C-alpha cells in the first residue's frame, strides 16, 4: 500500500499524529504523509470528508487515503516551510510590503472558497498557513473544520487558538460564523507586518482585555447586543479605542482601512472574504517569489 | 452574518449539485434478493428512537439514511444484518454531525448486544470504503433552513411542522427515493405553509429554486396522502416525537383534506 513511498523525515506533529515527507518513486512527486480506542477519529472523518470537495490553488491538496486494518495514512502536496517559520526567518529584513499584499490576497481567495462550499476551518494561524519556492501560500489542516448550515446552528465552544480567537467566542455567544475566520486573518496580517501577534494573551479573560486595550471596551453603539451576551460583565474596564495608525505603524492608509475591516466588533460589520478581494489595497497586487 | 448574506446562493447552488451526487439509486430495493421496503421502514423508525433517546440532531438523523440508503445501492444485505449497516452509518453520522457524539459503547448497547464492539468497528470501515468517504452530504434539513428565511413573518408551527413532514418520507422508499432532497423540501414547506396559515409557495422562492407548485405537483400529491395516512402507518416513532412541545406538538395538527393544486 505505502510500498511506493519513500520516507525523508519528520516534519510536524500535533493532536492528530505525526507528518512525514515522502517521496513517490515511480513519480517522483514529494509528499507529505499524514499518520493516524472509539474507531476513526471524528477529526480524520472531518477532515477527509471536507477535503474530498475543497479543490483551490490555495487550499493543500489532499491526493490519496491509504486505509488499511491498523492505519491510516493521508497523502497532502507537500509544501516547503510554514509561515511561523518564515517570519522567524525573516527576523531583521523583515518581510517586503508586494509579498505580504499577495500572500493576504491569496488566504482571501482561499477562504471565500471555503466559505462557498459550507465550511468553517477554525483554526486559522501562522502554523497552519504553508508556503512555496513559487510564491504560492495554501490553507491547511481541516482537522478543526466543521460544514455549516444556513443560518447556522450551535457549533463547539471555545474553538480557535487562543491569540487569533474572535471576541464573539471568548463572549460565549450561542452562535458563531463565517466572520470568525476573518478575525483570525486580521490578526495575521498585522503579524505579517510586526512579525509578532497582536494579541498575545495568556487566558481566556487575559485575551478580551488585550483585544479592549487596543480597539476599545465594546459597547451598544459600536456593537449592539454585546451587554446581553453570556460571559460580558458590568464590571469590564472601558479602555479608550486607540488611534488606528498606533496599532501597526508602518501600514499605509488602504492597509490601515482593510484591518480595520478585519477587525471590526460587530459580526454583522466585518468584511466578508469575497468583498475585501476588491478592497483598493490589492490594486497594485502581483506574485512575486519569496526572498528567502 | 449567522445567514451568511455573501455566501447563501452559492451554497445553495452548490448543495444542488451535490444532491445529484449524493443520490442513491431509485431501484435497489427490487435488487435486494433478502430486504425489502417495509424492513427498510422498521430501521428507519428504529433509528429515529435511537436519536430521541440520545438527544440527537435531527440533521445527524438525516444524514445516517442517506448513507444507509447509498450503501444499499451497491452492497446486497441480509435481513439479519441491516441493523449492524444501521448501526455504523448513525455512529458516523454523529461523530461528522455532532458536538458530544455518543460513545462505541452505547452503539453497541442500543443493538441488545445482537452485535460487538468489533463488528460494528469493522462495519464502520466498510461503510467509508464503500462511500470513499464522501459524507458531506446534503439533506432535506439543509434546503428547509433557507426556504424558512423567506416567511413573513416567521412562524414557528409552519417550520416544526416542514420538519415532521420531511421526517415522515425518510420511513417510506416507495415513492420518496425518486424525490431529491430539495424537491421534498419544497413540497414539505408549502404543505405546512398551506395547512397553517392559508398560505403558499412564494415567488421569492420560485427565484431562488426555478420550482413552481406545477413542478412540485408529483412530489406533494404524495406527502400529501402520506400525511392523510400517518396515524394508521405501521411506523409510529414520528408522530410520537411531534407531540412534544420543543416541535410545539404540530403532530397533532388535521391535515387539509384539499390541496386545490
Ligand atoms: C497538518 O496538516 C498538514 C497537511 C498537509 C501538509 C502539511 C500539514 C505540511 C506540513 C509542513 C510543515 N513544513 C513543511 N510542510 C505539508 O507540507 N503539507
Amino acid at each position: 500500500s505505502m510500498e511506493n513511498f519513500q520516507k525523508v523525515e519528520k516534519i510536524g506533529e500535533g493532536t492528530y499524529g505525526v507528518v512525514y515527507k515522502a517521496r513517490n518513486k515511480l513519480t517522483g512527486e514529494v509528499v507529505a504523509l499524514k499518520k493516524i480506542t472509539e474507531g476513526v477519529p471524528s477529526t480524520a472523518i472531518r477532515e477527509i470528508s471536507l477535503l474530498k470537495e475543497l479543490n483551490h490553488p490555495n487550499i493543500v491538496k489532499l491526493l490519496d487515503v491509504i486505509h488499511t486494518e491498523n492505519k491510516l495514512y493521508l497523502v497532502f502536496e507537500f509544501l516547503h516551510q510554514d509561515l511561523k517559520k518564515f517570519m522567524d526567518a525573516s527576523a531583521l529584513t523583515g518581510i517586503p510590503l508586494p509579498l505580504i499584499k499577495s500572500y493576504l490576497f491569496q488566504l482571501l481567495q482561499g477562504l471565500a472558497f471555503c466559505h462557498s462550499h459550507r465550511v468553517l476551518h477554525r483554526d486559522l494561524k501562522p502554523q497552519n498557513l504553508l508556503i512555496n519556492t513559487e510564491g504560492a501560500i495554501k490553507l491547511a489542516d481541516f482537522g478543526l473544520a466543521r460544514a455549516f448550515g444556513v443560518p447556522v446552528r450551535t457549533y463547539t465552544h471555545e474553538v480557535v487558538t487562543l491569540w487569533y480567537r474572535a471576541p464573539e467566542i471568548l463572549l460565549g455567544c450561542k452562535y458563531y460564523s463565517t466572520a470568525v475566520d476573518i478575525w483570525s486573518l486580521g490578526c495575521i496580517f498585522a503579524e505579517m507586518v510586526t512579525r509578532r501577534a497582536l494579541f498575545p494573551g495568556d487566558s481566556e479573560i487575559d485575551q478580551l482585555f488585550r483585544i479592549f486595550r487596543t480597539l476599545g471596551t465594546p459597547d451598544e453603539v459600536v456593537w449592539p447586543g454585546v451587554t446581553s451576551m453570556p460571559d460580558y460583565k458590568p464590571s469590564f474596564p472601558k479602555w479608550a479605542r486607540q488611534d488606528f495608525s498606533k496599532v501597526v505603524p508602518p501600514l499605509d492608509e488602504d492597509g490601515r482601512s482593510l484591518l480595520s475591516q478585519m477587525l471590526h466588533y460587530d459580526p454583522n460589520k466585518r468584511i466578508s472574504a469575497k468583498a475585501a478581494l476588491a478592497h483598493p489595497f490589492f490594486q497594485d497586487v502581483t506574485k512575486p517569489v519569496p526572498h528567502l | 452574518v449567522n445567514e451568511v448574506p455573501d455566501y447563501h446562493e452559492d451554497i445553495h447552488t452548490y448543495l444542488r449539485e451535490m444532491e445529484v451526487k449524493c443520490k442513491p439509486k431509485v431501484g435497489y430495493m427490487k435488487k435486494q434478493p433478502d430486504i425489502t421496503n417495509s424492513m427498510r421502514a422498521i430501521l428507519v423508525d428504529w433509528l429515529v428512537e435511537v436519536g430521541e433517546e440520545y438527544k440527537l440532531q435531527n440533521e445527524t438523523l438525516h444524514l445516517a439514511v442517506n448513507y444507509i440508503d447509498r450503501f444499499l445501492s451497491s452492497m446486497s444485505v441480509l435481513r439479519g444484518k441491516l441493523q449492524l449497516v444501521g448501526t455504523a452509518a448513525m455512529l458516523l453520522a454523529s461523530k461528522f454531525e455532532e458536538i458530544y457524539p455518543p460513545e462505541v459503547a452505547e452503539f453497541v448497547y442500543i443493538t441488545d448486544d445482537t452485535y460487538t464492539k468489533k463488528q460494528v468497528l469493522r462495519m464502520e470501515h466498510l461503510v467509508l470504503k464503500v462511500l470513499a468517504f464522501d459524507l458531506a452530504a446534503p439533506t432535506i434539513n439543509q434546503f428547509l433552513t433557507q426556504y424558512f428565511l423567506h416567511q413573513q413573518p416567521a412562524n414557528c408551527k409552519v417550520e416544526s411542522l416542514a420538519m415532521f413532514l420531511g421526517e415522515l418520507s425518510l420511513i417510506d422508499a416507495d415513492p420518496y427515493l425518486k424525490y431529491l432532497p430539495s424537491v421534498i423540501a419544497a413540497a414539505a414547506f408549502h404543505l405546512a405553509l398551506y395547512t397553517v396559515t392559508g398560505q403558499s409557495w412564494p415567488e421569492s422562492l420560485v427565484q431562488k429554486t426555478g420550482y413552481t407548485l406545477e413542478t412540485l405537483k408529483p412530489c406533494l400529491l404524495d406527502l400529501h396522502q402520506t400525511y392523510l395516512r400517518a396515524p394508521q402507518h405501521a411506523q409510529q416513532s414520528i408522530r410520537e416525537k411531534y407531540k412534544n412541545s420543543k416541535y410545539h406538538g404540530v403532530s397533532l395538527l388535521n391535515p387539509p383534506e384539499t390541496l386545490n393544486v
